[PDB]
């Protein structure tokens, strides 16, 4: 009926409005090859999408537009957008409304370009854009509750009191997971496993998808790891090479925890998060720390629900009880979320459409934000 | 112990060394494993392979030299014995390591394993009593007598560009790429290949390596003096073999900063700056823009620094004074400076001792390190 | 419509046919026959006049498409298969012939591997070339071929005539009008490359160990005829002779430098995917490569070479399918050359245009602008 268009911030996921399963499961990724003194191979695209880009990964520039969330070139996505549609469902822009994502803290420009596109170049019938953690929210089937939402490329918690605005304790923070591969990468090029490239930067994030969880005392568990040397566990990679993991594992997302491993003068993720819930009402942050949504793709980690509720939990009074609401789905039910979110009665007359764009101008976003 | 310490010049490409008190390194010559261009089985053969100095500077159809520290990796590690050996006899050294301290000089990007197998045999074989590793960017800034900078090297391979203000560690702000002049002339004599000059020996391309460093520049005009019809000047081997050099004199090393048609679309350590630039503050930025220090022995080219000043010029915004500190033993500087760290008071508390090696060995390295 | 003059070139030959022409029309050396001159004076010839290989690129292009056209190729265009290294500026003198002097329509140049490539109608692959003179691995990176991984050293048959002349110096039994050690001076090599063609069998690699043997501390030198003369010129040749001289392409002491190490290392300098792909995208092209047991040996040595210690973890287990020339590896270039100007007619926008010669006088390589 409309078009529920999620942008994830490492991959990509689409769909119809209330579609259950992401069409446009693929790497919201861009990628060129080397466009050099050599001609074409039989003929072939210049811009590799998504898969694309994911199937040659040896030579094309493995690139976003994407500044954690901030696309930069707009031109990029767009196309992934029109092929999106003529790669999943063949369908125009034109004639089903589309439902987009969006993080706090942006500017409003970036929203303004988008919408831009959707009416001078998709001509969507009505459009809409909104946050990812309302449908992470939503699938939980909440409006009270700290959603704290993490993508691959940003996080923002996200404390809510029946659907009620509070941006002033809603923080964005620019925490990828590419940011956590980046300091991966460079302790692996010390442990003799140097590489360069995105494309190593796309297998080894596979391998924190694969073996990098979260351990529960980090110097604890670095001390007995470094003891434990069957945790260093090996995997022999698609080419000839083999890993050794033991703390690497859990050593990488203990930036998370402490900005100190990148200098990112901030705090860690489980007190960043408190700090946000200091920003509230004490008595109704109660209920949020029985709103303990832990939400975002990004979370999707082994041991990590305990750590930080333990660690907030050391912060929290003990009549302060966590109460961790955490699906392993909730990387889906940002889509999911915003797929049945279409389905809303009010939400088919809250639009956005071409005259009401083009009569407003970019000005409507402001407004129709939220 | 007690004597003068050997200030060692050491290097990828070119590893020369001396001691404090010394203002030269009293041996110069660079880095390579000297081995036959035939089967030794036979007797009467170039065995042992130790050929260094006279010894390659003897046989030059006979040797297939190699090279054992790639861009900071060495693997030959054997072969760096027998070359230390070299050294440590009397046309080098005329000492042993038990008789000297011994000061080790690196640059960033270099795994722990490196840094153990060394420490291993200069410990266990060698057994230097008074034993410190360090960095070179340092010894650099000895040299310049500055604290504060952007300091570059331009080695065969190692080339970091980390702003360090004050001697500061920061991590962080390491920017360190691993090409430089080697595989410039590799495809240099490609394009002598291009025009029929085939150079596949080791020798046979060091004579190339020769002009690159005797007939190689810069030209600050690169794509004008390209789309410039050449004159290709005629260059004169040891055979004395009449060669003409003309675009490709400056091609290769103007491709260091435009990348274009190597594959490794690499960025020319001026963009790497900027990205160093980013990680430093403006405060701070307006600073090290005069604070920049170059290093290496890639350095050495005509019209080497002003094109690079080009290139920052077409780079830095507007009011952005920027200075470039380089002088003409860029090589020496490492070494001036390590002599300047051997008459440091705090470098001898800095040292590992070989007791202290045989108590830690790894932990002691990377902790007493710095 | 129109049948694009599909010319192969290399060190040793230039053969040439239709587009899509499916047979050997003719085969041309790339040498000329000069009037007065009693040899074929070569074309392959470098820091040279380039005026006076205009007047053989004149004379020659011209009964060459008498040769292998007997027709004017100013109405079709011309698919020139070329390969890297050659002087560009040769190349440009080419071009003014062609366009500045024939006034052809409109060529384009292309190398070897990209016809295998076309011959294969597959995207990625590892092939090398087995030229005349040198060697040529190419590796391909989905119809991309790969620029910092490849393959060039003068490791072709040339050296080898160079090693069949010192076996000459050595093995001469030429019989009176009865030893007679190479007491004739000159040799003519086209005439031992025929001799090879119709002699140069390929051993083991068994046979490989027992040259090792026949170096230091001799074995099996039979299949083994002699050679007849004309002009009481008869001599013998061990089989174990002409088996050295194929197996002494592998001499890696002090020196690591071989075929197999060059492919290695090519596949070295290649990425995660690449590794695995050239693994199965592997086909081998060149005449040389043609040879009787030649081949198989060599693969078997190659997967011997597999095991080298910095290549087991590096490389080790990959399967190295290759892919196999559907009719002679020499022919298969050219044939893909035939393949490109059969049904790609649309393809005359990437073909150099005349008039961009005309209006320019020259024709940027793949260098700036
Ligand atoms: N098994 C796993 N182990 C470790 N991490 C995982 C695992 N599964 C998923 N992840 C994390 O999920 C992240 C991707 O999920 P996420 O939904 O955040 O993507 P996204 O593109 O940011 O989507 P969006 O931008 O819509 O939030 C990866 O960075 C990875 O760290
Ligand atoms: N005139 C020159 N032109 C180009 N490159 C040079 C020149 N002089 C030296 N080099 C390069 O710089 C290297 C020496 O710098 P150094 O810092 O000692 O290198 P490394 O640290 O890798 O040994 C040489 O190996 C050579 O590659
Ligand atoms: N059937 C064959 N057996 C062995 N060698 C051959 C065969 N056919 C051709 N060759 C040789 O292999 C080389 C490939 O031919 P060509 O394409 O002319 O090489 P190049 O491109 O180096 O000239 C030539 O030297 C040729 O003599």
């Amino acid at each position: 009926a409309a078009l529920v268009v999620d942008n994830g911030s490492g991959m990509c996921k689409a769909g119809f409005a209330g579609d259950d399963a992401p069409r446009a499961v693929f790497p919201s990724i861009v990628g060129r090859p080397r466009h050099q003194g050599v001609m074409v191979g039989m003929g072939q695209k210049d811009s590799y999408v998504g898969d694309e880009a994911q199937s040659k990964r040896g030579i094309l520039t493995l690139k976003y537009p994407i500044e954690h969330g901030i696309v930069t070139n707009w031109d990029d996505m767009e196309k992934i957008w029109h092929h999106t549609f003529y790669n999943e469902l063949r369908v125009a822009p034109e004639e089903h409304p589309v439902l987009l994502t969006e993080a706090p803290l942006n500017p409003k420009a970036n929203r303004e370009k988008m919408t831009q596109i959707m009416f001078e170049t998709f001509n969507t019938p009505a459009m809409y854009v909104a946050i990812q953690a309302v449908l992470s929210l939503y699938a939980s089937g909440r409006t009270t509750g700290i959603v704290m939402d993490s993508g691959d490329g940003v996080t923002h918690t996200v404390p809510i009191y029946e659907g009620y605005a509070l941006p002033h304790a809603i923080l964005r923070l620019d925490l990828a997971g590419r940011d956590l591969t980046d300091y991966l990468m460079k302790i692996l090029t010390e442990r003799g496993y140097s590489f360069t490239t995105t494309a190593e930067r796309e297998i080894v994030r596979d391998i924190k998808e694969k073996l990098c969880y979260v351990a529960l005392d980090f110097e604890q568990e670095m001390a007995t790891a470094a003891s434990s040397s069957s945790l260093e566990k090996s995997y022999e990679l698609p080419d000839g090479q083999v890993i050794t993991i033991g703390n690497e594992r859990f050593r990488c997302p203990e930036a998370l925890f402490q900005p100190s491993f990148l200098g990112m003068e901030s705090c860690g993720i489980h007190e960043t998060t408190f700090n946000s819930i200091m920003k509230c009402d004490v008595d109704i942050r109660k209920d949020l720390y029985a709103n303990t949504v832990l939400s975002g793709g990004t979370t999707m980690y082994p041991g990590i629900a305990d750590r930080m509720q333990k660690e907030i939990t050391a912060l929290a009074p003990s009549t302060m009880k966590i109460k961790i609401i955490a699906p392993p789905e909730r990387k889906y039910s940002v889509w999911i979320g915003g797929s049945i979110l279409a389905s809303l009665s009010t939400f088919q007359q809250m639009w956005i459409s071409k005259q009401e764009y083009d009569e407003s101008g970019p000005s409507i976003v402001h407004r129709k934000c939220f | 112990i007690a004597n003068q310490p050997v200030v060692i010049d050491n290097g990828s490409g070119v590893i020369k060394a001396g001691f404090a008190g010394d203002q030269i390194p009293k041996y110069c010559f660079p880095n390579y494993v000297g081995r036959p261009k035939h089967v030794r089985v036979m007797a009467g053969a170039l065995e042992g392979d130790i050929f260094i100095g006279p010894k390659a500077e003897e046989h030059r159809g006979l040797l297939s030299i190699r090279y054992p520290m790639e861009h900071g990796i060495v693997k030959d590690w054997n072969d760096m014995e027998r070359i230390w050996q070299y050294v440590y006899s009397k046309d080098q050294l005329q000492t042993f390591s038990e008789e000297h301290p011994v000061l080790l000089t690196e640059a960033p990007l270099n795994p722990r394993k490196n840094r153990e197998r060394a420490a291993e045999v200069f410990f266990e074989t060698f057994n230097v009593p008074a034993l410190f590793i360090s960095m070179q960017a340092v010894l650099s800034l000895y040299a310049t007598g500055r604290t504060t900078g952007v300091v570059l090297d331009s080695g065969d391979g190692v080339t970091h560009a980390v702003p360090i203000y004050e001697g500061f560690a920061m991590p962080h702000s390491i920017m360190r790429i691993d090409i430089a002049g080697r595989d410039v002339s590799r495809f240099l004599r490609l394009y002598l290949r291009k025009e029929g000059y085939d150079f596949h020996s080791s020798s046979e391309f060091e004579i190339v390596k020769a002009i690159k460093e005797r007939a190689c520049y810069l030209s600050i005009n690169p794509q004008k003096d390209e789309t410039l019809e050449t004159e290709k000047a005629q260059y004169y081997l040891p055979d004395g073999s009449t060669i003409e050099i003309g675009p490709s004199r400056f091609r290769a090393p103007e491709l260091l900063f435009r990348p274009d048609l190597i594959g490794e679309e690499s960025e020319g350590i001026h963009e790497v700056l900027v990205f160093a630039i980013q990680k430093s503050d403006m405060d701070l930025r307006r600073t090290l823009f005069s604070n920049i220090v170059l290093s290496g022995g890639s350095t050495l080219f005509k019209g080497f620094g002003d094109r690079l000043l080009s290139e920052v010029k077409k780079l830095a915004p507007k009011d952005v004074k920027i200075r470039i500190s380089a002088p003409q033993e860029r090589l020496y500087s490492t070494w001036i400076g390590g002599s300047i760290l051997a008459s440091l008071d705090t470098f001898k508390k800095m040292w590992v001792s070989k007791k202290e090696y045989e108590e830690d060995g790894a932990r002691s390295i990377h902790r007493k390190t710095f | 419509e129109k049948t694009a003059v599909v010319i192969d070139l290399g060190e040793a030959f230039t053969k040439c046919g239709f587009a899509g022409e499916t047979g050997p029309r003719c085969i041309i050396p790339s040498v000329i026959k000069k009037a007065g001159m009693p040899k074929p004076i070569k074309v392959v010839q470098y820091n040279i006049n380039t005026e006076e290989l205009y007047s053989y690129l004149k004379e020659f292009i011209h009964i060459l498409y008498f040769r292998h056209l007997l027709v004017n190729p100013r109405d079709r265009r011309v698919v020139v298969i070329e390969s890297v290294l050659c002087p560009s500026h040769f190349r440009e003198t080419l071009t003014r012939v062609l366009f500045k002097y024939f006034e052809v329509p409109s060529v384009l140049l292309a190398p070897s591997h990209l016809m295998a490539l076309l011959t294969l109608g597959i995207n990625s692959a590892m092939v090398l070339d087995c030229g005349y003179r040198e060697s040529l691995v190419l590796p391909i990176y989905e119809g991309i071929p790969v620029l910092n991984c490849w393959g060039a050293l003068p490791l072709g048959g040339k050296a080898l005539h160079k090693e069949l002349e010192t076996q000459l110096l050595e093995q001469c039994t030429v019989d009176t009008g009865q030893s007679l050690p190479s007491v004739m001076g000159s040799i003519p090599e086209g005439v031992l490359e025929d001799i090879k063609v119709r002699t140069c069998f390929v051993s083991d690699l068994t046979r490989g160990l027992k040259i090792q043997a026949a170096k230091f501390n001799r074995p099996s030198p039979p299949p083994n005829v002699d050679y007849p003369l004309d002009g009481e010129k008869i001599l013998h040749v061990l089989g174990s002779i002409r088996d050295s001289v194929v197996e002494i392409l592998f001499e890696q002491d002090n020196e690591e430098k071989s075929v197999a190490t060059l492919i290695l290392d090519s596949l070295m300098q290649c990425p995660i995917d690449t590794r695995k792909q050239l693994a199965e995208n592997l086909v081998i092209i060149g005449g040389t490569s043609m040879l009787p047991g030649f081949l198989h040996r060599l693969l078997a040595e190659i997967r011997y070479l597999v095991e080298k210690p910095k290549y087991k973890k590096t490389l080790g287990t990959k399967t190295f399918r290759i892919h196999t020339p559907p009719a002679k590896a020499n022919c298969v270039a050219w044939l893909g050359g035939a393949i490109f100007g059969a049904l790609q007619d649309i393809l005359g926008s990437r073909s150099v245009s005349k008039e961009y010669y005309n209006q320019t006088g020259r024709i940027p390589d793949w260098c700036s602008l």
